[PDB]
């Protein structure tokens, strides 16, 4: 109606740090794209803002779905999730985007984001979950952790005297311990010993 | 900004076909007239409001302000901020929502724009008015972190010229030059009117 | 220094409390197990009778058997005795002047006259912006005892 | 000036002799009194006035506040005071700001106006000398923080004359004053006389010593000016006309009666209300407390019952003084059994419960602010022969706008006064006990 | 409900994608057993409750509301309807129809 | 499917969250979270999830 | 952008002056047009077996 | 479990967990945990319990 291309034909351009319009992104039809998946982070790091966290997904903490692509975005009362897609051999760190976090440590998550006031990036851990040490090198998120690739890692991580060398947790919220699913009977004996 | 609004003066009253490939001509302008005028530069700013929604929906989400303070659309724009939210397909809301600016004491509107507390600034006023913006926000606060913003053509439109003062990192986004040549529109448009 | 202080409360079954003998030792007794029950000599606090703040007790149970380990284990020494005036802990906001945490046993522990607690001491918020707990020996929760 | 009586307090330090005063500059309230120094003054404590300051919020129950101070004397312990006074209450009120600021080269402006544009808080507490008071209130009016629904509160020293007040305070500004009856030559000295006297009185009882000593600060001080030192506990209790002079550790006297004022429209300053021992007299002397507009916030008084669950009545705590938390006061006159008449103090009772939490949820989101008291005749409305009554009937007497409780519905009050939507399913209803099953062999 | 409650939005979508055009079809499908539950209030439902019983309802009623005649703005008669209608409850009309 | 007599696992442990080790976000992070304990929602995420 | 449509539209629209059905009462609606004390107090629950 | 004279309610609220106690600054609390962990993890806590 502005007589202009159907399609825009359009680009996206941030105000730089020195002056530049350093190209942010470029937008092709409905499609919308930028290309950097990571927010930059203004000047120095303040306030632990964004930090990187991956939560480990199990039925009882986090649990993921895919978002609702049809209107291409994620669940009101969900979190909107990212991943790397693997590429352990490519040097791409890979993407794994649109997908859904739900859980109540999700919902803690959102208590914190108001508690200490701090802004998070989450995705999901690839090498190892939990984090399995093998020979001189540690996997899984705890990997990301002494990497420097991830600051905190959430989930349904066990604690072990081993991580507390290594690294700590002062929270404790549930009760769990190894365990068995075993589906059993019981049964008379003596009669109620014949009265 | 004005040069636009000229030439599509003069075709409201000569109906003769016209055009613009490169620079202020293309830059958008206000509502077209019932008689047709020239229109290249023109988009849906409602649309170019939603390629920024676009990135806000990457990572913006309750956003800070969207003010009606200068040029075309004062009233337009704060329409569209209403369909989209509209829909509620998602879980969209807004902070600030107010107008004004070069009239009075800056003051009404800058005391009321204190009072919103939010991540991502809209703004809709030339860069003139943006240059005295800039100038606002940095007494304001906005911009300090936590207020990203959103800028347009409307102030976009000088590639060549940056105000110094202007809060740098907030999104400034619009047509760029060396993707398409200037020279490349103008065969096209030509052929258009071929097959017209 | 190796010697250490240790301040508990009674309640059973992680502290118990009972008098010396008369020769002021700890009468030998013997548990389920067979084990020997392990009992350490821990100053005592006002009995029921009036007066009497002054004695020598005896203590074991869950928590004294814990203290024994963990000693064993870090080698080191210490005394143990039994909080002043009766109390877990709990801070009083305003008799007279305002006041700290001081209450019962934790606020001795404060006063650095115990160095550490060992004892059924609820983790929570309120202690931890203070003092510095351990991993918990155990998960409880609250519940109600009626006839 | 309140300079003069600070040159005083120094005098006191130099020639160890009582001094007191009962008017002007010496009365104004000034820095805690050092403990070697001797001196009297005509002012409420620092501490008294910011408890004043304190009831005062509290009577109008604002409950968030702010407080800008400066740099002059007293503004470190005046936030200890608050900070013991506001902290030792149950309630949940906030403060926002605490500001301490003076006016240094060529920045005292940007910084001050940096510093002070950041807040948004109703309740401004304000600590200064006058004069900064003047400039403090032009750069707030600049900014803006004068304007309706904000509002200060004062301490007595910027009142200081009645007689003078440049405009450039904001109207609606509330402080602290003492009374006018005292602020006389007749009694204050005659007050400080009969004090002298009855210390006099106490060199008889004490020691049987003349109290008498040289009084020159050139030659050296006496030895046995010492002894004054003892002597001031006496100077401390005192007494006359069975009317306390008695005075406290800062100096100021240790009961002194108090007016709550306030800036009336234009140039007068009115007493709002006036302070009588440990109860605080909050005295709505200015109705309207909201400018420009009568319509805005406008009131809405509000007559209730007791009835459980819904509407429950409960007796506030004496040591605990005041409703506590979600309780909200309802007031209805103390009408004597006896008294045909029945004239009343308003009833301490506090309503709480369904029904007023449901008020106080409304209440928020209409953002009108309301009077809430107890019914007193009739109960549930109720038409005997030709007169209705109840709460129906302060509805109709316009003495309540609305009536809140566990009423019912009808047609006869529905024709009478319009009704909100019911928010809840009643009715005539029946509660007894099934005695008995019946059998049918039918297995 | 579904829309306002941003808690309720996955039930909300969840809820979207089986909707019905009217009642019939909607208690047709757990009927037809179609659907393994149904979702609507209880005047319309309860008499079909009773109308066939294989079906049941569960739980307890959230979100009460009592109904009312719709009509345009300013209508000189709603408030007379609503006199009237009270006047159904008291004198026992209304209770005697339902 | 059925947990163990009564169920208790016997092992005996809580969830956990990481930090880097020179990290202390977690003794101001704390404070947060035992309020949060004392406070309904746990029971709330409890009876949620 | 539209008005509620069906039969309250038609409502507002003035097709029909007045509606007579079994209808919830509830604010969204209640802004746009007057209604009178509600009949019964029906509550929403699951219908199925 | 002693006294047959004496229940409990059945409901359990407020779910906590008690643990040892030492200043801050304490050379020893490193030590103390890694000893409560050890002995969970071995049994000696069980067998105390
Ligand atoms: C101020 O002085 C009066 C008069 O002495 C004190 O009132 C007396 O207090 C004593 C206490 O020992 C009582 O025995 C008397 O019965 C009181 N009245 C008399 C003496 O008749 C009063 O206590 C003093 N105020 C202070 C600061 O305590």
């Amino acid at each position: 109606e502005d007589g202009y291309q159907a399609n825009p034909k359009l680009v996206v351009l941030l105000l730089n740090m020195e002056r530049e319009w350093e190209k942010v992104g470029k937008w092709e039809a409905k499609s919308l794209n930028m290309k950097y998946p990571v927010w930059p982070r203004i000047d120095s790091d303040h306030d632990d803002n964004h930090l990187s966290i991956v939560t480990l997904e199990e039925a009882p903490f986090v649990i993921v779905e895919n978002i609702d692509y049809l209107t291409g975005t994620c669940v009101r009362n969900t979190v909107p999730c990212r991943k790397y897609f693997r590429l352990a051999n490519s040097t791409t760190e890979g993407t794994s985007v649109k997908k859904c976090c739900k859980g109540f440590c999700i919902d803690i998550l959102k208590k914190l984001s108001k508690t200490v006031k701090f802004t998070y990036d989450l995705y999901l851990v690839t090498n190892g979950k939990h984090g399995k040490k093998i020979k001189n090198v540690w996997n899984g998120m705890i990997g990301e952790v002494v990497y420097k690739r991830a600051v905190m890692a959430v989930g349904s991580l066990t604690i072990n005297e081993e991580r507390s060398v290594a690294v700590d947790f002062s929270v404790p919220f549930v009760e769990t311990g190894i365990s068995v699913m075993v589906s059993r009977s019981a049964g008379t004996v003596s009669p109620s010993a014949f009265l | 900004e004005a040069i636009a609004q000229i030439l599509d003066f003069v075709s409201s009253q000569t109906f003769i076909p016209i055009l613009g490939i490169h620079g202020g001509s293309s830059m958008i302008m206000a509502d077209k007239d019932e008689m047709s005028t020239f229109f290249q530069f023109g988009a849906s700013i409602k649309q170019q409001a939603t390629v920024m929604l676009n990135i806000m929906e990457e990572y913006d989400w309750h956003v800070f302000s969207v003010i009606t303070s200068n040029f075309p659309g004062y009233r337009d724009f704060i329409s569209f901020i209403k369909t989209t939210v509209d829909n509620s397909f998602v879980g969209w809301e807004v902070q600030n929502y107010i107008t004004l600016d070069t009239s009075y004491t800056d003051a009404q509107t800058l005391t009321q724009l204190k009072k919103i507390h939010s991540s991502v600034i809209l703004l809709y006023c030339s860069k003139d008015e943006a240059t005295y913006i800039f100038e606002e926000a940095r007494s304001l606060g906005l911009m300090g972190y936590g207020f990203v913003w959103i800028v347009p053509s409307l102030v976009t439109g000088n590639t060549d010229i940056i105000p110094y003062e202007f809060p740098s990192g907030l999104v400034s986004v619009s047509y760029d030059d060396w993707d398409y040549g200037i020279e490349a529109r103008v065969r096209d448009g030509l052929g258009i009117i071929t097959t017209a | 220094s190796t010697r250490l202080k240790i301040v508990t409360i009674h309640q059973e079954p992680f502290v118990y409390v009972r008098p010396t003998t008369s020769d002021g030792t700890c009468r030998e007794e013997y548990t389920i197990n067979g084990d020997p029950i392990k009992k350490v000599i821990c100053n005592g606090p006002d009995e029921t009778i009036p007066g009497r703040p002054t004695v020598p007790q005896c203590c074991y149970g869950f928590c004294v058997d814990l203290l024994i380990k963990l000693a064993r284990e870090m080698d080191f020494t210490y005394e143990v005795h039994l909080v002043a005036d009766g109390k877990f802990g709990t801070q009083e906001r305003v008799n007279n002047s305002n006041a700290a945490a001081w209450n019962g046993m934790m606020g001795e522990l404060l006063s650095g006259q115990a160095d550490m607690i060992v004892a059924p001491l609820t983790i929570n918020n309120e202690r931890a912006q203070y003092i510095e707990f351990s991993k918990p020996f155990k998960y409880q929760g609250l519940t109600i005892l009626v006839k | 000036q309140e300079a003069i009586a600070q040159i005083l307090d120094f005098i006191s330090v130099q020639t160890l002799t009582p001094i007191l005063g009962i008017h002007g500059g010496s009365s104004m309230i000034m820095a805690d009194k050092e403990e070697a120094s001797m001196f009297f003054q005509f002012g409420p404590s620092i501490e008294q006035q910011a408890s004043v300051m304190l009831n005062i919020m509290e009577e109008y129950d604002w409950y968030i506040f702010s407080i800008v101070t400066t740099y002059f004397p007293g503004y470190q312990d005046f936030e200890n005071k608050v900070r013991s006074t506001i902290e030792n209450s149950f309630v949940g009120w906030e403060l926002e700001e605490v500001i301490h600021l003076d006016m240094s080269l060529d920045d005292i402006d940007s910084k001050i106006q940096n510093q002070l544009k950041k807040l948004q808080s109703p309740v401004i507490l304000l600590y200064c000398t006058k004069e900064e008071a003047t400039y403090i209130f032009e750069v707030a009016h600049s900014v803006g923080l004068t304007g309706y629904g904000f509002t200060w509160i004062v301490p007595s020293l910027v009142a200081g004359d009645t007689d003078t007040v440049p405009d450039e305070f904001p109207t609606g500004l509330i402080s602290v004053s003492y009374d006018e009856w005292d602020y006389d030559l007749p009694a204050r000295v005659r007050d400080g006389i009969a004090i002298i006297t009855t210390a006099a009185s106490t060199m008889l009882s004490e020691h049987n010593s003349i109290p008498q000593s040289k009084s020159s600060c050139n030659n050296i001080q006496e030895s046995r000016v010492y002894e004054a030192h003892m002597l001031k506990r006496y100077l401390i209790n005192v007494t006359f006309e069975g009317r306390d002079l008695s005075f406290s550790e800062d100096g100021y006297q240790m009961h002194p009666k108090l007016v709550i004022i306030l800036l009336n429209q234009e140039r007068k300053w009115e007493r709002v209300g006036k302070y009588k021992d440990r109860s605080l007299k909050m005295w709505p002397v200015f109705d309207l407390y909201p400018n420009s507009e009568e319509h805005k916030d406008e009131h809405l008084s509000i007559v209730t019952l007791e009835e459980a669950p819904f509407v429950i009545v409960e007796d506030v705590d004496p040591l605990s003084g005041t409703c506590m938390r979600n309780t909200v006061p309802c007031r209805k006159q103390i009408r004597p059994e006896n008294r045909t008449e029945e004239g009343g103090n308003y009833i301490k009772r506090c309503c709480k419960g369904f029904c007023i939490d449901i008020l106080k949820k409304i209440a928020k989101t209409v953002k009108f602010t309301y009077d809430l008291y107890l019914v007193t005749n009739g109960k549930h409305g109720k038409k005997i022969n030709g007169v209705w009554n109840g709460m129906i009937g302060e509805v109709v007497t316009k003495r309540a706008y609305m009536a809140v409780g566990s009423l019912t519905i009808n047609e006869e009050r529905s024709e009478v006064v319009d009704f909100s939507v019911p928010f809840i399913e009643t009715g005539i209803s029946v509660m007894v006990s099934r005695s008995n099953g019946t059998v049918s062999p039918s297995a | 409900y579904f829309r306002r409650q941003v808690e309720l939005s996955t039930m909300y979508r969840h809820m979207e994608k089986h909707n019905y055009e009217s009642a019939a079809e909607a208690i047709q499908a757990v009927r037809d057993n179609k659907l393994h539950a149904f979702i609507w209030d209880s005047a319309v439902l309860e008499f079909e409750a009773s109308q066939d019983c294989d079906l049941v309802t569960t739980g307890e009623l959230f979100f009460r509301s009592g109904f009312g005649i719709g009509m345009r703005k300013d209508s000189p008669w709603k408030q007379e309807v609503s006199l009237n209608i009270l006047k159904s409850h008291e004198n026992g009309f209304m209770e005697e129809l339902d | 499917l059925v947990t163990i007599g009564s169920g208790y696992i016997f092992a005996t442990t809580g969830y956990g969250i990481a930090l880097q080790k020179g990290s202390r976000w977690k003794r101001p992070i704390d404070l947060a979270l035992l309020q949060f304990v004392g406070d309904g929602e746990m029971e709330e995420l409890e009876k949620l999830w």
